[PDB]
């Protein structure tokens, strides 16, 4: 139910509208996103207590996710969510 | 698609059509025409018109049957003025 | 306009903004960490799917499958070696 | 909660059609 | 290629000495001939002979060497011999051509080939062999090839009817059409609410009994309606495995005259059969009837649903109890002119099965739903029920030979109440009690109902029973006898069955035994074999030659094998035993209906004499409870008549 | 009916033909019998935590969502 | 690749051990089966590695103990 | 109320109203406005019943007019009753003339 | 439109 099959749909048909999906490669698509967010999700919380911090910010996840990530995908990533809290907060 | 299959396809698509087979400004012009030979400067309600429409296209395919059948009982498959007339008259008209 | 749209992305910053609070992640968030989690959530799920696009479009099929996928995540290294632990159901060797 | 209790045929409607042999 | 010897005759010494009748890869039945191992050679599949003659050296070792094996199993490998022999002569006549053709021989010269099918076989041995022999050997079967060539019964002889459907009405004549023998008034009847049913446009339900006549009266409708009707395009018969064989035989005798086929095998038989047999210069479809089973519809859903069938008819119907079955499925991706639907009885459980039924028949056309519902009493079902009745009467045909035919003997039928065992009491217990340390000792409770039931027919359904008891006996292992006793003892039923069988031995009475449980039928056929019993088994495992052969092997007069042991899911269905005056079920079903349909296996049109039924009923088990619940649904019967 | 499937249900073929897939050109013929064991030992490994999985939810019914926990932490250590 | 009625069988037969009375979904028995696979494929890849480092084009059961063992334990 | 009293939909006060505007008679009986309202309501219950197998056919959730002159066209005793009646938007039954045809 | 940052192996998968 609390699912993004939708999400995958709309980034599906912005990437690559021509292809379909299956419900099997959809699920994996979920299980997928599911398992990223709780991989950064857990270690920026773990981080924040590291740093005796009660809250998370963009720097906890930006550092986070440079832990994370391969070297490429981290700074593109990075740029990219750079990018859009700048679009987001200068709105 | 073999040479009067396209009278097979125009059969069955105007049977499968419901809509008017006949420009509406053209025929609408044409009553009010006529009516101005009965008498001046009617309006008309649209709806009259449409309605005179519809009994007009009933009509018309009802005697297109009728001569339809003539045309078959003559053994020939063209349709001929001759076989409306028939039809007109065995109607009584 | 929504948060997503402000920051012109196309996931429910609201539920993930939910979800690190009912994550027990931290009793505090602040507001761009949802946002800029949902920006690299998107970033990373396009590499991927232009990948298996491809791996699709390249067995001429549309429908992308977990073969495809798995085709696609085995063939970078770099996402190979990010999900050198994640085993894909029904995606063979 | 009204039905017809006529004696009735079985009859079917169909619109459609197909140029099978019309090549 | 080598292949397998119908016989042998005149380890070193059988390698040398003897000589085998062999067949060969690509030549028919009748190409048999008597070669020898150093005339043969070495060729190809030469292990089946080595495989023979490891047969024939068992053989030789069972016949003559074994000191124990008794007169009456040397009169069973007679038997053996005698009975395979003859079949393989029946494999030496042919049953059918299906096409001609003149081909050249290496010699330059040309002969005419028969495509001939061969009798109790199939398309995988049928070939083409010069006429010659086939001209002389059944001209009868040429005569009937060369009708079958040209019947003009076939698809493209007849329109798309639906626009219009004629009148009809009951009529008081013998069908003209019809060779076999003759219907009465309720056959012909039969025929005449069938047809004034079709002249409405309808589809139909026949539910007159079990066992009376239907299969003629349908092959008397069929013809009458492509007679009558012009429906000389495909009609398909789909039927219950084991009377694909008597349906055919039905046609075979009352209107043998007809072009029509049964469509089973392996892809293979079925290719060489669409073909051959369907196709003409390939397409349209040379048969106007093909018989076939439910499975071999999904063998073949596309292709076949790419006729335009005129007529679907269905025996058990039944068998399409609900819309989403796969058969149900395939049947309504099939498109029709008409559908007749055959039950002895319309519905076996539920109102939701009929209303499929009449769904299937006439789509959504009646107002048939959850919304009004069988509670067991209520003035608005009952009235509903009532109502529903009277609109589908009109859509039904039921009669019973109480109506139909008073010379039919009536049935008796009994319950009887036994003792558990021992055994049983302990079992039961143990699973009543939860003993985990019990099923270590001969494993699951995952289903309790089923593991009781089971126990409470035989306790020898757990491995390690027979060895616990057996032991505790001490002597039970020790002899046949005393095997026999440890076994017959440790349930009541089998007790009083035994009694009972010793009895009908005494009388000379033919029995059928029923069961739902495979296991139980093997533990009494090792039961009546220790006893030294004649008797043929029954189950869905036997393929079609077997049972066939057996079924009328028993039916034959002279049948020493005076029991029949049967299972219910395949052998309680659409067979006649007329040889049987009594049944015996050792444990009835959720479903009452199945019941009826073995007793209809005795309980036909030829029976002879007036029969006698047993229910062995466990005293204070489920089973009552399960006989209630039965007896509920057919309170549901009761409630639609 | 005396065999046992738990053990012969994994079987030369199928064997034969993981070991194909797993790119294998010969094998001895020993080799089965350790496979199975290992096989064993890794089924013995995951099931008993999905086991406890189930224990936990108090259900008598193992679900695809407790063979996945077991699966998942299990996995990327092995 | 492996049959799901014998492959389950053993599975209902270990869980028996541990629990002695179950249920099981058929996408539990699925996800096993995937599992299994790709567990045993990748060990066989290692002791393929194994037995050409031995310069061995049979792989033997010393290999698997070696895989094992280094990966594994 | 007398439509209830009935057991009818049609409204039986409407059509007795009718009864005496339409100055058909002098006089006008209690009981003939609901014999005729209920001969009414069953006609139209039946041609109802046909359009809406007419729908069915069609796949259609809304009655229109073409599935009420298929369904009137295709009832015998109703096209008799109506051979010189037409609807708006109707059109004639599909149908070719055999020998018109290949 | 989701375009894809990093500059990678181009890959045939037919
Ligand atoms: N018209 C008939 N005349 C004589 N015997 C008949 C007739 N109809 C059926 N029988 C007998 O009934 C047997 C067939 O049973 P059948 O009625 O075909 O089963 P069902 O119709 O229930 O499938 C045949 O052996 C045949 O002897
Ligand atoms: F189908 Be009948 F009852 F044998
Ligand atoms: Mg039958």
């Amino acid at each position: 139910k609390e699912s993004y099959a939708i999400y995958v749909y709309k980034v599906l048909k912005q990437v690559h509208p021509d292809t379909g999906i299956s419900s099997k490669a959809m699920s994996i698509m979920n299980s997928f996103v599911n398992d990223v967010f709780e991989r950064i999700a857990g270690e920026a919380s773990r981080l924040a207590h590291y740093n005796k911090r009660s809250t998370i910010t963009s720097r906890e996840i930006q550092t986070a996710v440079r832990l994370l990530l391969p070297g490429e995908l981290a700074k593109h990533a990075v740029s990219e969510g750079t990018k859009a809290v700048t679009k987001y907060t200068s709105a | 698609y073999r040479p009067g299959t396209v009278a097979l396809r125009e059969i069955r698509r105007y049977q499968k059509s419901t809509e008017l087979l006949i420009r509406k400004l053209p025929f609408q012009r044409l009553v009010r025409e006529i009516a101005q030979d009965f008498k001046t400067d009617l309006r008309f309600q649209s709806s009259a018109v449409m309605a005179l429409q519809e009994a007009s296209e009933a009509y018309l395919v009802a005697l297109f049957e009728d001569t339809n059948l003539c045309a078959i009982h003559a053994k020939r498959v063209t349709i001929m003025p001759k076989d409306i007339q028939l039809a007109r008259r065995i109607r009584g008209e | 306009k929504t948060r997503s749209s402000r920051a012109g992305l196309q996931f429910p910053v609201g539920r993930v903004h939910r979800l690190l609070r009912k994550g027990n992640y931290a009793e505090r968030v602040g507001a761009g960490a949802p946002v800029y989690l949902a920006a690299v959530l998107e970033y990373l799920t396009a590499e991927i799917l232009e990948l298996a696009g491809n791996a699709a479009r390249d067995n001429k099929k549309t429908r992308i499958i977990p073969r495809h996928l798995q085709l696609a995540v085995r063939n970078d290294e770099e996402l190979n070696k990010l999900l050198g632990r994640v085993t894909i159901a029904q995606g063979g060797v | 909660t009204r039905f017809s209790n006529r004696q009735n045929k079985t009859v079917n409607y169909n619109i459609d059609y197909s140029d099978d042999d019309l090549l | 290629g080598i292949d397998i010897v119908i016989n042998h005759r005149l380890l070193n010494n059988c390698k040398e000495n003897y000589e085998f009748l062999i067949k060969w890869t690509d030549e028919s039945h009748l190409h048999n001939t008597w070669e020898t191992y150093e005339s043969i050679g070495q060729v190809r599949g030469l292990k089946r002979l080595d495989n023979y003659c490891k047969q024939f050296i068992i053989e030789d070792q069972q016949v003559r060497l074994d000191p124990y094996v008794t007169a009456e199993d040397i009169e069973i490998m007679d038997m053996e011999r005698e009975r395979r022999l003859d079949e393989f002569e029946e494999f030496h006549v042919p049953e059918r051509i299906i096409d001609s053709q003149r081909a050249s021989l290496e010699d330059g010269t040309s002969q005419l080939q028969y495509l001939v099918k061969w009798r109790r076989l199939n398309y995988d041995e049928a070939t083409w062999e010069n006429a010659t022999d086939i001209v002389k050997l059944a001209p009868e079967q040429v005569k009937h090839f060369q009708n079958r060539e040209n019947s003009k019964i076939l698809p493209q002889y007849s329109s798309n009817y639906t626009s219009q459907r004629p009148r009809f009405e009951k009529l008081s004549v013998q069908p003209p059409f019809i060779k076999g023998g003759e219907l009465r008034d309720f056959q012909l009847t039969g025929i005449n609410w069938m047809a004034f049913l079709w002249s409405k446009g309808d589809n139909g339900i026949l539910a007159d009994e079990m066992g009376l006549g239907k299969t003629v009266q349908t092959v008397a409708f069929i013809s009458w309606l492509i007679f009558a009707r012009r429906q000389n395009g495909p009609h398909i018969i789909v039927v219950p495995l084991s009377t694909m064989p008597a349906w055919l035989d039905t046609f075979e005798k009352w209107a043998p005259d007809l072009n029509c086929i049964c469509y089973m095998g392996n892809q293979k038989s079925r290719d060489t059969i669409r073909e051959y047999e369907f196709y003409t210069n390939p397409k349209t479809m040379k048969f106007n009837v093909l018989l076939t089973t439910y499975e071999y519809i999904l063998k073949d859903r596309a292709e076949l649903g790419s006729i335009k069938w005129q007529f679907m008819a269905v025996d058990e119907a039944h068998r399409l109890k609900n819309a989403e079955s796969s058969l149900y499925e395939s049947l309504n991706s099939f498109k029709v002119a008409n559908r007749m639907l055959i039950t002895g009885t319309p519905l076996q459980n539920n109102i939701k099965e009929l209303a499929a039924l009449v769904n299937f028949l006439m789509p959504g056309r009646f107002t048939i739903d959850q919304e009004i519902d069988f509670e067991n009493q209520d003035e608005e079902q009952e009235e509903y029920i009532h109502d529903l009745h009277r609109r589908i009467q009109p859509f039904i045909l039921r009669r019973l030979k109480k109506d139909v035919e008073k010379s039919l003997p009536s049935k008796t039928e009994r319950i009887l109440r036994v003792e558990l065992s021992d055994v049983q009491t302990e079992y039961y217990k143990n699973i009543l009690t939860k003993n985990y340390s019990a099923l270590t000792a001969g494993f699951s409770l995952l289903n309790i109902m089923n593991e009781l039931k089971k126990a409470s027919n035989h306790p020898y359904l757990f491995d390690n029973a027979e060895e616990r008891v057996l032991q505790k006996f001490g002597d039970g292992k020790m002899t046949r006898e005393n095997v026999l006793r440890g076994l017959i003892m440790s349930s009541g039923k089998m007790v009083l069955l035994d009694q009972l069988l010793t009895r009908l031995k005494k009388d000379g009475h033919r029995v059928l035994i029923f069961s739902q449980m495979v296991r139980m039928l093997d533990i009494l056929g090792d039961y009546l074999s220790i006893k030294g019993i004649n008797f043929q088994r029954l189950d869905g495992t036997v393929p079609s030659a077997q049972r066939r052969i057996s079924i009328d092997h028993f039916n034959s007069p002279d049948s020493n094998d005076f029991v029949f042991l049967l299972s219910t899911r395949a052998g309680g269905l659409g067979i006649n035993l007329m040889t049987a005056d009594t049944v015996v079920i050792f444990d009835s079903d959720w479903n009452p209906q199945a019941d009826l349909q073995a007793m209809a296996r005795a309980h036909r049109i030829g029976q002879k004499n007036h029969v006698m039924v047993y229910r062995l009923v466990s005293k204070d088990t489920v089973e009552e409870e399960v006989l209630e619940r039965a007896r509920k649904k057919m309170i549901l019967e009761y409630a639609i008549i | 009916k005396v065999l046992r499937d738990n053990i012969q249900g994994i079987t030369k073929p199928a064997i034969r033909r993981l070991a194909r897939r797993g790119g294998v050109k010969r094998i001895s013929g020993l080799i089965y019998e350790e496979t199975r064991g290992v096989l064993k030992v890794f089924l013995e490994n995951v099931i008993r935590d999905a086991v406890t999985y189930t224990e936990h939810a108090k259900r008598k019914t193992v679900t695809a969502m407790d063979v996945v926990y077991a699966l998942k932490r299990q996995g990327r250590t092995l």
